């Protein structure tokens, strides 16, 4: 984090969300084929 | 003298390794390179120029796919070589190759100089105790527990169908064709092309090859469904795009009974099982439409054995009996093979030791392979 | 010498410089030189005809404005050079230009002669032990501590997207646009003039620039505000007049995702943000929208990221989960990533030495660009 | 029955990506050539006696260029705006071209080769429907290439603004499984350069600017024999004069951006070059044919005019080709306009009466009556 080191610069954006994300939503065939003649 | 033999299904589509006695092969893995194509600048990145399996499915997008096997027949060594060092690596097995002995499974009907290069890197890169070449046909059979029957084996690289006597093949009767599942994935890629979807890129056709597996269905009457209004089924591709396969589904993989769709002016896969049979002697043509045995990757397309057994029905001849036999586990059917062949105390006399090798060379391999 | 190296982030509005090892840059000036306008009479005034940072700050009303660099393309060399001696001045650092190696950072898809001659001056004019020139995106990576992400970072003097996966940037799926914050403080004069606020003089629009960073907020529904006719806002004028900003205060801003407002043919900042990603493969598209990192000053506007957010989804394919991720020292991100860079020990490997140049000359700062 | 609407001279249409080729079978030239996009003007009209219309096709969006925004309705040789390609189809039988009834003449319409089947299904549709055209007849870019040169064997590399593609066809027989199309083409070229322009420091973000660009492309572009060569030696900068008057020094941007043709890996593309697509295409033949392929080689196409591509074309197709074979490359003086005399040419044969499909036989069949009888 280290705020207090950034803490000196004027350009910090604070009061503000880190992330802006979107809403979470929500037998193979065997064989024995024969025939008589 | 060894602890455990290693057998090792040298598969075009995907190498499967595993010990003899194992019931399923628990080492499976795609049988391609992949190479970063985009530059690293970052540092802490993806280390290693080279990515083989599980790494090279997981980033993809990042790698160039080259096969370096293709109808079973190698033609980069220097690739081949590196994904056998691959199949000791800390991933797969993680033993030493040199404590080992190993059993490869080749196609039938190859040149004798792939058999000898084969050999000579097991033997010098990697010092094995012992090396035993089998056939994919008489192991399949010894897996499905009978001596004498027909395998047609369609696999990745090849399709090929061996009219197996006792447990010994008949050289004059062994049928192969060029034609196989990559033609099939190419062949649907053509159909999709025309319907307007474009998969120009190696990583792209890795999509269209699992697209080919999950829908493609083989009709009993093509120009029935020719003929009827497809549902356009959509299939959601890995960045969340929806794609209507439409009659491209069933169309594609006919290639396999109608050669002269792609224009290879050869016979069709049903053909192919009635003819070897019907080059055979007289006194076992009746035990070999009695005992038929599928295997390969390409059979387990839906409602195969029926359209198989239709096609089989009018090139056969009148009143023979046609009983094809479909084991669950196709793909596995020639490792399974290795495992039992391999635990059998007679294997002991079958391999070449790496002394055999040193002393009579290529000829070692040929002497006690034929 | 192996002294600390000294990180300069050539910025359109502000130069930050500082040493490899420091936190934050602990000097941060105005990159633009200000000249007096007003004629000295008096003995005892201010001496000099040239003022940088904390001095022009203070005397603003004296000196005449201008810029040096626009859309990060240095037009007067001469300014520029004098801004780069000014680093190494008492006021700032206060130390020796050969004795300290110097990290520079770079726009992508600058001119060649631009970075050609800005390299020039620190091997011929400061004796630089050795210069590396780093890309912006990759530094923020650095900073952020992630080597995969798409990097949005919009300046005071360009905007630009690009797309790195696991430390490897995609160099054809880079895009470049000149709007950037500098505009759109223009654009923003042009509505106080409707509105009756003149501020023809170069000093006024500096109050013009404080207006738009004070006072402007991106509206999640333009048209609705814009019919709504909201109560003026008032701001002081440094002297201590009362201005009515109105409906101006977030119009203006509006450039960002119209730039037809201006009259550029250009595409918006959310469409180069989602069009960049959809130029890479497939298998890359799903997660380079699940990892996206905003930076640059033009970001910090009120409501960026759920405006920005909305317009990416009407964009994006449906079913996908966007995570924007916003660092809160987004100013200072890329310098703090310089400073990374500049203390690993590879580094010693990356920069072109003073004799590298000397030898092969513009050739090796031109091959060890990327 | 004698005096039918089917008895008119048929209109030849070469639809082709950058500039459509509009005449009459008979014609020795086509009269009516015109770019293929609409403008649209950008600008606000404020004054009584401007220029009337939103819509400006051909010499009228030519000539005040800078007032409209240039939209391409068609990319790789596929329909992307169906409206406006329509709007244009209009204008085709307007007063300022031909000027004829389209129900009146039967129309010959010249496609690219594997093109989507809906791109066809969907044109052919209009041209029955929208227009109440006697007959319409799909035709190849290759076989009439081909009627044009008076040859019925030979290998057509077409290399058009939208796609590039080799066609192999002996003695009229087409071998299908044999045809290689790829979507790079003159127009990406174009785009690739513009990269090369902003490295310099020359900015043209506008569409009315990237139309300058494609001129300075055709104007000041080479195909170097050796490319490592000239990119490694600093070339002297060729100066170029733009349209307001001011100089641009090109540089070595002039050779470094067309070798797109050759080496598609330069825009990222994992494609074949034009030189590998054309041996490519021969080596799938059968062997019986490879060596006359070789020896019958013909260039089509906007992109082979560029300097030098005869002779980097026969050096690239030499390595690939097998040792000790004729390699003969056959290019036509007047390449741009080959594919529209072969169907100048093709439209005037009698055999071509039983080729075209009558629009009764679209309403009874349907899509499968011009998917049947084509190719
Ligand atoms: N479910 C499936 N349906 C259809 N074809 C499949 C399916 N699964 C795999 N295949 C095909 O089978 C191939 C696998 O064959 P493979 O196991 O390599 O055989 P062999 O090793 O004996 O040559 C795949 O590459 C694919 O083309
Ligand atoms: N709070 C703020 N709200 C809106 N815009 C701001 C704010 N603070 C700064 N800006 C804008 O961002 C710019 C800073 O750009 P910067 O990131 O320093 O440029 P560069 O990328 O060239 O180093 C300022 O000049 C101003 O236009
Ligand atoms: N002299 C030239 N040198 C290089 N390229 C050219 C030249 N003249 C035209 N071109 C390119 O060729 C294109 C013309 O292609 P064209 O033959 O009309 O193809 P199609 O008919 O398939 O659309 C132009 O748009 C341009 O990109």
């Amino acid at each position: 984090m280290a705020d207090p080191k950034y803490a000196d610069l004027p350009g910090i954006a604070r009061n503000e969300p880190d992330v802006y994300e979107t809403s979470d939503l929500p037998g193979y065939e065997s064989g024995e084929y024969e025939m008589l003649g | 003298i060894a602890n455990q033999p290693v057998v090792i299904d040298n598969g075009s589509g995907v190498i499967k390794a595993g010990f003899a006695g194992d019931q399923i092969p628990k080492y499976c893995f795609p049988n391609y390179v992949g190479r970063p194509k985009h530059v690293r600048v970052m540092a802490g990145a993806l280390e290693g120029d080279i990515f083989i399996g599980p790494k090279a499915e997981e980033h993809r997008g990042l790698l160039s796919i080259r096969y370096p096997m293709e109808h079973g027949i190698v033609k980069d060594w220097n690739d081949m070589e590196r994904i056998w060092q691959y199949v000791y690596s800390k991933d797969q097995l993680q033993t030493f190759s040199e404590e080992h002995p190993v059993l490869l499974t080749e196609a039938p009907l190859n040149p004798r100089k792939n058999r000898e290069r084969a050999a000579e890197v097991f033997f010098e890169t990697f010092n094995v105790p012992a090396l035993f070449i089998s056939m994919q046909a008489v192991l399949s059979l010894y897996a499905t527990g009978r001596t004498t029957g027909v395998v047609l084996d369609s696999g990745d690289g090849v399709t090929h169908a061996v009219p197996i006597y006792e447990g010994f093949a008949m050289p004059h009767s062994i049928m192969r064709i060029d034609i196989a599942g990559r033609d099939v994935s190419r062949f649907l890629r053509l159909y999709l092309r025309k319907e307007g979807y474009d998969f120009h890129s190696s990583s792209e056709f890795e999509i269209v090859k699992a697209i080919k597996e999950r829908a493609c269905y083989l009709s009993i009457n093509p120009q029935k469904d020719e003929t009827l209004e497809t549902e356009k089924a959509q299939y959601y591709l890995p960045d969340g795009s929806t794609i209507e396969i439409g009659p491209s589904r069933f169309r594609a993989p006919e290639l396999l009974f109608r050669p002269d769709l792609i224009g290879e002016e050869s016979e069709g896969i049903h053909e192919v099982l009635v003819f070897a049979i019907q080059k055979s002697d007289m006194d076992l043509r009746r035990t070999l439409f009695s005992n038929i045995v599928l295997s390969g990757g390409s059979t387990l397309f839906k409602g195969f054995g029926d359209r198989l057994l239709s096609e089989v029905k009018k090139l056969a001849p009148k009143d023979v009996k046609i009983r094809i036999s479909a084991p669950q586990e196709r793909l596995y059917s020639t490792w399974i093979g290795g495992s039992i062949l391999a635990s059998l105390d007679t294997f002991k006399k079958m391999w070449v030791s790496k002394k055999e090798y040193e002393e009579d060379g290529a000829r070692s391999i040929h002497r006690k392979t034929f």
